[PDB]
């Protein structure tokens, strides 16, 4: 009935769309201008007044100033309708025009595609109150990551240093990534996830660069929350033995540490270090001057298991009444990820029973199956 | 009610568009002349000698375009462009004089897809899969009906399983079931093997892994068939020797791709393993991989079914009886049965008789048995 | 930490920790001491059917005045109990008396301390005995730490049973209250229903010597 | 001498060595045993033998005394050594007391041997699982089983080897005093269990039975043929 | 610290040996025990922990000889072995000479032994720390001994977890020490335990064991009730 009505009406829509296409006719082929008009004569004229090249300014020698510019053609130029002389900066991207080469427009700095898309400006879809079994850990993380930011005058009155650096560690799967996502979503600051694999490249020179540009980007931004993951992958025991050929990763780790805290302030950057094997981590990095508030995620207790159970039960089609504390009791030594998989198994059991209700019986069957496997 | 909404508005579309547009077409003029005017004006917008490479985009109307000589020049784009196709690294078209962005054209990509996607619909289908009904139904539940019927999961609440492991001895139709899933499903299956990702140098393996995952996400919401991984990593060891350390990094990247910080599309992972006890305890984490499936050796009836399905395209003889081969109560995979059939056929061909014989199948049995 | 007997950097021999893990994996047993005696109730792990209850032996007799319950490796308990019985009889031979429960427990623990032997035993024991100071219960762990307790629970359900014991136990009960509460907790924590064949139940009283309850009284208390 | 520790506890709290040993036992041949009122039966797969291979040298079943019989699953040399040890022990027990060794006592000895060899500070734990059947001097159709880990229990029947899992579920099912009433139908149940793995009717199922305090006896192959023939008659009648 | 940290037989490239450091860590993990002394009295006040509300507190004061008592913190197994050893030594010394074994000699012998399995690749240290109160002909003696054998003859010492508060109190009140009655001696030890313990937690007549040795009094153990008068008379906060 309803399904057939759907099929009919969607057939009508497909027919309408093809009819529109054939009747009027809009396509691109190779390049196109489908949006009507788009006349851009003034655009051409101002492009001629512009369409400038860019390079990297080097030095402003004199106090009319002498800007020095380097690309496939060196140059020494200055002056422009632009003001804020060299925007009080030298190593920018100048953006200078042709035709006597003295008119400029400042540009941001070039950055490799890797970091460009590692910026990860997206907001993960997680929020607090969806976390159970690690109330103490989340309390610690909330304190460290928010008190310096949210009404932090109370945090400065006491004359106490602001902690900077937290390493999340624990068994594989405890809601560490979940809590990282939640903090990312809630926070309002330059957030930057980092993947360890992207820091391993073809021979020396790559990781150290990308790390340095990442760090200067964070410094340029007002306040950064960096989110290293795969720290187990990036940075390990400094010992060489046979790693005399593999010293590249160790080198990159060394530069990472130096930028974290070397002979220069590191800045308003708070670091999150995701891991599950917090022993091979190098001592220099693990130094508490760089990872202040290491947090440990443990297997949830009964209350945490129940809270995670109801959280996952947030979904609909579930039974009207379930007895979650017994569910948790039946699943001891179970990760929150295992609670999630138990809810998934209950849903799949409902489907394989052709039932639109997820019953406590379905939950019990799922628990039995997961326990047996 | 929702049906009422969609039907009402859909009829609104048909009526509005069809009637008004057909009125204008009946008075066709005032459209073709304008279209020709616009097309010739676009042509007038310089189309001499022209090409461009897009390093990046500043914002609407402004972007940086680099030429083979490194002509990085920044230019104000011309709105005539198609727009929204300006992904960094795209091949742009630039006016010879003003280097105005007016067009973009790549129409050519890395053939990695064409290499790792061969025979998308192999000759083996579920009919060719003789037996293993339980495993077949479970893998369908895990893979296909989530895609072919994205209604049940959506209405009930959960999302489908992401990673599914198929573990069993060396040869139980794992790749066969992968192929059948590919053929039956409309999605762009992806074959992958564990002996190629082990690259010569650091970062190469994880780089190609990430590229493979991104390709899977982009080109199609499909399956990725990761064959043996025990030759990779085998859990996270003390991480002492450089090669194994790098391979552990490769698995950790795999783990991030399987379930990372950001998100995951509608791409399902299917693992095939000879041995599972040795795999990373963390990788199989129930959040990531679920529905590990035994793929054991066929029993006697499954062996009958496998022989029958293999030999369906095999005109067995009247005297040839396919029970002396079921007689053997030892290791005989589907691959073993195929080898037995092929060896019997080849020996019959060698001994020149067009029709296979029971003795030929017997000899094929002895010469296919390894131990 | 790696190695045979190497001391783990965070303390402990780490084989003690492994032994603790094994004990936790082991089956569940409960012991309760009262002025009227000491009672032991151990859940069994009868495998698939066809199993007579006289197949798994999670309770043993030390002289006519102590019972012992195990959790962990069957043969480990067998060896430790063999040592305990031999030591008890040797002391009786040399003293014309019977050891105190403290003394037998500490002797067995002393033997357990030696890690000849290359690994710690994978069995935790609970001795309910009757000695000069009445009925007492001594819990011994593979590390060798022996302590007398008012009521102890060991095994897979060790923590939950111990919490229930803390809730229910008071300084004043009798053997009857001890046994009924222990059986209630055992049923609540059982792998399946209380079939009267998947348990072993013993008592040592200031009076009747150590006694294994027979099927009749088992089913009686079960229905009670 | 060697004085090197082995059998290290695992992070999980298990012994990698003992789990390896038990799987190595599992990979071997299959053998079932059952007890009656006065008959204790023990059948086992022959595991194939070349037409040139004498069966006398395949002794996967050993009579350790007039009341104890062990069926092996593992390595033949380990079988030989453990068997000889146990039998020297039984004769020693005969010296100690003028009575036959009970199955319970022999099983205790075997379990002690397993414990010694798994925790003797450098040893290779016997990858073996043993099944004993005897009649106490008074007479009791007792049947015991011993795992390679040393843990032993009292069993009214058993089935160990490659098929041990499936045969165990099978025997747990469709087993009752109706089946084990007497020698009658008991060999039939045993043969049905062994044909649970089909197609080996005449190639395997070397069988022995011991009556109450009478003796142990290997079942001759003409008798085996008669039993299997009537059993398949019963089958075809069923279907 | 990769490698160089297995068995005492391996020398680190730092002049350091780390298995001994781990044993000392276990000593700290042990429970609090404070020994102090006057001209004619040595008092060991020790906190027996409570593993479970149904399990009685682990006693940690052992009377080895008439004139010698020990308070232990660490592996109870090694503590028991060492206590057996000192008892055997005291009996042998009494047999050979009808004398109370000198405390210094006894402590030196124990240090020697606990050193012995620190130079062979077959054995381990003894992660047990002892506070010994003895009374020899020279009078009362307070000794501290650790797995390293570095015995220290102290006016007042403290070992086990939270031992630092006891150390602070003893350092502050040394001047009084050696110039106080026996009751004041026990009261000072109790004050040290009170400082060590959490403020909410208080020394009941169940958590404390008091071993007192001195002139005309063999080493006497006070537990359960015998501790009652001292706690009752003790000051509060
Ligand atoms: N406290 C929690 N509240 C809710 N869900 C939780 C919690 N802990 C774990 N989970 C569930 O476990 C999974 C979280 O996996 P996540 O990636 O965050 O873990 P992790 O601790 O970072 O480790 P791993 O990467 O090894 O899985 C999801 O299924 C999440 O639902
Ligand atoms: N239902 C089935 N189960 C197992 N194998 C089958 C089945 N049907 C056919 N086969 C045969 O199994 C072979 C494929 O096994 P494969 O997937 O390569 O095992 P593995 O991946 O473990 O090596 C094919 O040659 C095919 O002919
Ligand atoms: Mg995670
Ligand atoms: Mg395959």
């Amino acid at each position: 009935t309803y399904s057939r009505q759907i099929k009919q009406v969607e057939d009508d829509i497909q027919q309408l769309l093809k009819k529109i296409n054939e009747l009027t006719g809009i396509k691109e082929s190779d390049t196109g201008l489908a949006p009507p008009a788009l006349w851009d004569l003034a655009a051409d004229k101002q492009t001629l007044q512009s369409e400038q090249p860019l390079q990297v300014a080097r030095c402003t020698k004199i106090i009319k100033y002498i800007i020095n510019v380097k690309q496939f053609a060196k140059f020494v130029v200055d002056l422009s309708d632009q003001v804020a002389p060299t925007d009080i900066e030298e190593g920018m991207r100048v953006g200078v025009d042709r035709n006597k080469y003295q008119i400029h427009i400042p540009l941001p700095p070039k950055i490799d595609p890797t970091v460009t898309m590692m910026q990860v400006e997206e907001k993960p879809d997680v929020t607090y109150s969806d976390v159970g079994g690690c109330k103490e850990q989340i309390e610690k993380l909330r304190e460290v990551v928010e008190t310096p930011l949210l009404h932090p005058e109370r945090f400065v009155n006491l004359g106490i240093e602001p902690p900077k650096g937290v390493l999340l560690f624990g068994p594989p799967g405890t809601g560490k990534t979940l809590c990282a996502r939640a903090v990312a979503n809630r926070t309002d600051a330059c957030f930057i996830r980092v993947i360890g694999s992207e820091l391993v490249q073809k021979y020396v020179g790559e990781g150290a660069r990308m790390v340095r540009e990442l760090f200067e980007m964070a410094r340029t931004k007002k306040a950064c929350l960096i989110f290293f993951d795969e720290i187990d992958a990036i940075g390990g025991a400094r010992f060489d033995d046979g790693a005399g050929g593999d010293n590249e990763v160790q080198r990159t780790m060394l530069e990472l540490i130096n930028q974290l805290d070397g002979f220069d302030p590191r800045g308003n950057i708070k670091v999150l270090m995701a891991t599950n094997r917090p022993d091979t981590l190098d001592p220099a990095l693990m130094r508490p001057g760089r990872l202040d508030r290491k947090i440990e995620f443990s297997l949830p207790d009964l209350e945490g298991r129940t809270h995670i159970f109801k959280i996952h039960a947030r979904s609909m089609s579930v039974e009207r009444d379930i007895r979650f504390e017994l569910l948790a009791r039946l699943c001891p030594n179970s990760t929150g990820a295992e609670i999630r998989s138990v809810c998934t198994e209950a849903g799949m059991f409902a489907i394989r029973a052709r039932r639109k209700i997820a019953t406590e019986k379905d939950f019990l069957e799922a628990v039995n199956k997961v326990i047996k496997s | 009610r929702l049906k009422l909404l969609k039907l009402e508005r859909i009829k609104d579309y048909l009526l509005m568009e069809e009637e008004f547009i057909r009125n204008q077409e009946q008075m066709k003029p005032l459209e073709e002349k304008q279209e020709e005017e616009r097309s010739k004006v676009d042509d007038l917008r310089g189309t001499p000698m022209s090409v461009g490479t897009l390093e990046e985009i500043i914002d609407d109307n402004h972007a940086i375009v680099s030429t083979s000589v490194g002509s990085e020049h920044y230019v104000s784009i011309l709105s005539f462009v198609d727009k929204d196709l300006l992904e960094p690294g795209c091949s742009v078209l630039l006016n010879h004089k003003v280097h105005a962005v007016i067009g973009v054209l790549m129409d050519d990509t890395d053939p990695l897809v064409t290499v790792m996607k061969v025979e998308k619909a192999p000759q083996e289908t579920y009919a060719d899969i003789g037996g293993l009904d339980n495993q077949i139904q479970e893998i369908k539940e895990s893979v296909e009906l989530p895609l072919t019927h994205p209604e049940y999961y959506e209405e009930m609440g959960i999302k489908p399983p992401k990673g599914v492991i198929l573990y069993g001895p060396p040869g139980t139709g794992k790749t066969l079931l992968a192929k059948a899933v590919a053929n039956q499903t409309s999605a762009t299956f992806l074959r992958v093997v564990g002996s190629e990702l082990i690259q010569k140098y650091l970062g190469d393996g994880p780089k190609l892994v990430r590229e493979l995952f991104r390709v899977a996400e982009e080109h199609a919401p499909s399956i990725v068939f990761i064959d043996e991984i025990d030759a990779i990593g085998t859990k996270r060891y003390d991480s002492n020797s450089g090669g194994e350390r790098e391979i552990q990094r490769t698995m950790l990247e795999l783990l991030n791709q399987l379930d990372g910080f950001d998100s995951r599309g509608d791409v399902k992972v299917i693992m095939a393993t000879n041995r599972i006890e040795t795999l990373d305890p963390a990788l199989i984490r129930p959040g990531r991989i679920d529905r590990k499936i035994e793929f054991p050796l066929p029993d006697e009836k499954t062996k009958k079914r496998i022989f029958q399905i293999h030999t369906s395209r095999m005109t067995l003889a009247d005297d040839v009886t396919l029970d002396d081969l079921i007689m053997a109560k030892d290791d005989l995979s589907g691959a073993d049965i195929k080898a037995i059939c092929t060896e019997a056929g080849l020996m019959a061909l060698r001994e020149r008789r067009m029709k296979v014989t029971n003795e030929d199948f017997k000899k094929s049995k002895e010469n296919v048995l390894y131990k | 930490d790696r190695g045979v007997n190497t001391f783990s950097p965070e303390g402990r021999l780490f084989q003690v920790e492994y032994a603790i893990e094994a004990i936790k994996l082991g089956s569940t047993a409960i012991g309760i001491q009262t002025s009227e005696g000491v009672c032991l109730a151990v859940e069994k792990r009868i495998t698939s059917p066809l199993m007579e209850p006289s197949s798994i032996e999670k309770i043993v007799e030390i002289d006519a005045h102590i019972g012992c319950a195990m959790s962990g490796l069957i043969a480990d308990a067998k060896t430790l109990i063999d040592k305990a019985r031999v030591e008890t009889q040797n002391h009786w031979f040399t003293y014309n008396e019977t050891m105190t429960v403290e003394s037998v427990t500490q002797a067995v623990s002393n033997l357990a301390l030696q890690f000849a032997m290359s690994r710690p035993f994978g069995v935790a024991l609970l001795f309910g005995g009757v000695d000069e100071k009445g009925p007492q219960l001594f819990h011994m762990d593979p590390s060798g730490t022996f302590v007398q307790c008012d009521a102890r629970a060991i095994g897979s359900a060790s923590e939950g049973a111990q919490s229930s014991l803390q809730e229910v136990y008071h300084k004043s009960m009798t053997l009857k209250e001890a046994i009924k509460s222990s059986l209630i907790i055992l049923k609540q924590v059982m792998e399946e229903k209380l079939n009267a064949t998947n348990i072993e139940l013993a008592t040592v009283q200031p009076g009747q010597n150590f006694h294994m309850f027979t099927k009749e009284e088992l089913e009686e208390v079960i229905k009670d | 001498s060697y004085d090197r520790a082995i059998t290290v506890f695992s992070p999980d709290g298990h012994l990698f060595q003992v789990e390896y040993a038990q799987e190595a036992v599992k990979k071997g041949s299959t053998a079932v045993g059952v007890r009656g009122r006065d008959i204790v039966v023990l059948g086992v797969e022959k595991k194939s033998v070349a037409k040139l291979q004498d069966e006398r040298t395949v002794r996967k079943i050993c009579a350790l005394d007039d009341n104890v019989c062990m069926a092996f699953a593992g390595l033949t040399a380990d079988a030989r050594i453990v068997i000889n040890r146990a039998r020297v022990e039984c004769q020693s027990h005969r010296l100690t007391v003028e009575d036959p060794v009970t199955v319970e006592y022999i099983t205790r000895y075997i379990a002690s041997l397993k414990q010694r060899y798994t925790q003797s500070n450098g040893r290779r734990p016997f990858g073996i699982s043993a099944l004993i059947v005897g009649f106490d001097f008074d007479g009791t159709p007792r049947l015991y089983q011993t795992d390679p880990s040393g843990t032993y229990h009292a069993w009214k029947a058993n089935a160990i080897g490659r098929g041990a899992k499936s045969v165990r579920e099978f025997l747990e099912k469709n087993y009752t005093d109706e089946a084990i009433e007497t020698d009658d139908l008991t060999i039939k149940l045993v043969i049905k269990a062994l044909l649970e793995v089909v197609q080996s009717g005449g190639k395997n199922i070397e069988l022995a039975v011991m009556r109450r305090d009478q003796s142990l006896k290997i079942l001759n192959p003409e008798e085996i043929e008669k039993y299997v023939a009537e059993i398949e008659k019963e089958k075809e009648e069923n279907e | 610290r990769n490698q160089y940290d297995n068995d005492v037989t391996v020398w680190s490239p730092q002049g350091r040996i780390h298995q001994i450091e781990y044993a000392m860590e276990a000593v700290k993990q042990g429970s609090a025990t404070v020994g102090l002394k006057s001209k004619t009295h040595a008092v060991l006040v020790a906190l027996k922990r409570a593993q479970s509300e149904l399990a009685a507190h682990q006693k940690k004061i052992l009377h080895v000889d008439n004139h010698i008592g020990i308070s232990i913190a660490g592996l109870t197994a090694d503590a028991r072995l060492l206590c057996n050893f000192m008892r055997q030594e005291c009996l042998d010394s009494r047999f050979v000479f009808d004398r109370p074994l000198p405390v210094s000699r006894l402590v030196s012998l124990i240090g020697s032994k606990t050193q012995i399995p620190t130079q062979r690749y077959g054995r381990r240290p003894y992660g047990v720390g002892l506070l010994i109160a003895g009374y020899d002909d020279m009078g009362p003696h307070i000794f501290q001994t650790c797995p390293s054998a570095n015995y220290f003859d102290c006016r007042a010492m403290s070992i086990g977890a939270r031992s630092q508060s006891a150390r602070t109190y003893l350092e502050r009140h040394m001047s009084e020490f050696m110039e106080c009655n026996l009751n004041e001696l026990v009261k000072h030890g109790l004050r040290a335990l009170r400082e060590t313990l959490p403020a909410e937690q208080d020394l009941t007549t169940k958590n404390v064991s008091i071993g007192i040795v001195g002139k005309d009094l063999e080493f006497t153990i006070y537990d359960d009730d015998d501790v009652s008068p001292f706690l009752e008379g003790l000051e509060e906060r």
